[PDB]
């Protein structure tokens, strides 16, 4: 098998600026391919045999390399060309792809704002009960989130979830859920929950009382 | 031009088994070999193998050896692949795509979900919001239902300010959860009625929960 | 480099081919058991050479290699860009794999 590595994982930049993605082989190869992927979407083919425009793409695409080390370039990015990007190679089998490179929109530095939820009474009759705290419209991604429970740290019961850059301001939201049971909730009173984010001068807290 | 049209998507048992068809047009079948490719959700890209049409040989990896069986037939422009015993590392997009040099053309994708649960309804619970100064938040829990997808309203489509739609999250009983929310200013709460409406169609649920202080 | 298409069929004729070009690989069948794969002619300008040979138990340009324990009637190859064939009845033509557009093919041996 030969294996190959793309870097970076993850780019931000901005409409106008030159990109740069690079793939590196285990073994030397003679050509490399690249392709393009929206969500939803299958694979479109981008750059053929390390350097040649497929129909329908446009004169700011390139690529280029030797042996080992193969790199594809936009000297111009335009609204369009924010997706993620594979390299590909076929001297041998197995055929094999290369991992991956997403590219996303740098925007201005943008904090939080932050929302606490207690657990509905009709979710209490089932036994089962789900805390939620939410960070809305931030950047960047970078956003750490912990549960307090009478000033003490926890683990291994919480999930969080976020949204797909949004199409129209380039900011992101989040949400975590606690997840307990009944009896071991109703055992404590100051809930809280702490975010830190960049453009956050100092920590944030939201807390409430169990008991009203 | 050339349309390859790939069946729809599957969900699957534990040691069952499941066939995926791609139809193919605008081309002369038996002149070209079709490979198959899967993506699992965060993983990369991976190639399973080929078939020709004209002799009926096969080629595959050392990964999907004694995992899958690519099949076609001439007489109705069509190529089969079936998955052997089904587990729940094997869920992703399967994708056909002709062959003849670089992949160019390649089909629609069909979704295999394995798992050992069964079709359930969800549960839905409200997230209360402060009439006084300030920017409020409020939204709807939906919990413990099973499969995918469902689709979240609020007032029949009338507003569409500031409203977040979250990602399903599998938990580790198996089955999902996600909740929406919406901001709104506090001078509304007193005069102001909020009601988000779920639905779910593969068990032919209709449910909306209106949300107060 | 490695040609997709398998190579074309003149209506009464033979194909064959002696030179394999560095890239080429053969699948060993027999029966297998061995912790292996392919056959892989690798080499420089000097010499070539074939990487990994084959054992089977029971229940320029490089040489074919020579015969194991248990062969089949026949054996397949995996050819790349640039490989040539050669093409019961007299004619009065070889065969070569082409890449242009991002596709391969084999070109119409012209008898």
């Amino acid at each position: 098998d030969i294996q190959m590595t793309q870097s970076p994982s993850t780019l931000s930049a901005s409409v106008g600026d030159r990109v740069t993605i690079t793939c590196s082989a285990s073994s030397s190869i003679s050509y490399m391919h690249w392709y393009q992927q929206k969500p939803g979407k299958a694979p479109k083919l981008l750059i053929y045999t390390t350097s040649n425009l497929a129909s329908g793409v446009p004169a700011r695409f390139s690529g280029s390399g030797s042996g080992t080390e193969f790199t594809l370039t936009i000297s111009s990015l335009q609204p369009d060309d924010f997706a993620t990007y594979y390299c590909h190679q076929r001297s041998t089998y197995p055929l094999t792809f290369g991992q991956g490179t997403k590219v996303e929109v740098k925007r201005t530095v943008a904090a939080p704002s932050v929302f606490i939820f207690p657990p509905s009474d009709e979710q209490l009759k089932s036994g089962t009960a789900s805390v939620v705290c939410l960070l809305n419209n931030f950047y960047p991604r970078e956003a750490k989130v912990q549960w307090k429970v009478d000033n003490a740290l926890q683990s291994g019961n919480s999930q969080e979830s976020v949204t797909e850059q949004d199409s129209k301001d380039s900011t992101y939201s989040l949400s975590s859920t606690l997840t307990l049971s009944k009896a071991d909730y109703e055992k404590h009173k100051v809930y809280a929950c702490e975010v830190t984010h960049q453009g956050l001068s100092s920590p944030v807290t939201k807390s409430f009382n169990r008991g009203e | 031009q050339v349309q390859l049209v790939q069946s729809g998507a599957e969900v699957k048992k534990p040691g069952s088994s499941v066939k995926v068809s791609c139809k193919a047009s605008g081309y002369t079948f038996t002149s070209y070999r079709m490979h198959w490719v899967r993506q699992a959700p965060g993983q990369g890209l991976e190639w399973i193998g080929y078939i020709n049409p004209s002799t009926g040989y096969t080629e595959y990896n050392q990964k999907f050896k004694d995992k899958a069986t690519i099949t076609a037939d001439e007489s109705t422009n069509t190529a089969y692949m079936e998955l052997s015993s089904l587990r729940s590392e094997d869920t992703a997009v399967y994708y056909c795509a002709r062959g003849g040099g670089v992949f160019d053309y390649w089909g629609q994708g069909t979704l295999v979900t394995v798992s050992s649960a069964s079709t359930k309804g969800p549960s839905v619970f409200p997230l209360a919001p402060s009439t006084s100064g300030g920017t409020a938040a409020l939204g709807c829990l939906v919990k413990d239902y099973f499969p995918e997808p469902v689709t979240v309203s609020w007032n029949s489509g009338a507003l569409t300010s500031g409203v977040h739609t979250f990602p399903a999250v599998l938990q580790s009983s198996g089955l999902y959860s996600l909740s929406s929310v919406v901001t709104v200013p506090s001078s509304s709460l007193g005069t102001q009625t909020y009601i988000c409406n779920v639905n779910h169609k593969p068990s032919n649920t209709k449910v909306d929960k209106k949300v107060e202080p | 480099e490695l040609c997709d298409d398998d190579p074309p069929e003149i209506p009464h004729a033979t194909f064959k081919a002696m030179a394999y070009k560095e890239g080429t690989m053969l699948n060993c069948e027999c029966r297998i058991k061995s912790g292996s794969l392919y056959m892989l002619c690798t080499g420089n300008s000097s010499h070539s050479s074939w990487d990994n040979q084959c054992q089977c138990t029971s229940s320029g340009h490089c040489r074919e290699p020579p015969p194991w324990e248990n062969e089949a009637t026949e054996r397949i190859y995996h050819f790349v860009v640039g490989q040539m064939v050669y093409y019961q009845g007299y004619r009065a033509a070889e065969s070569v794999c082409k890449m242009t557009h991002g596709k391969t093919r084999w070109t119409q041996p012209q008898l």
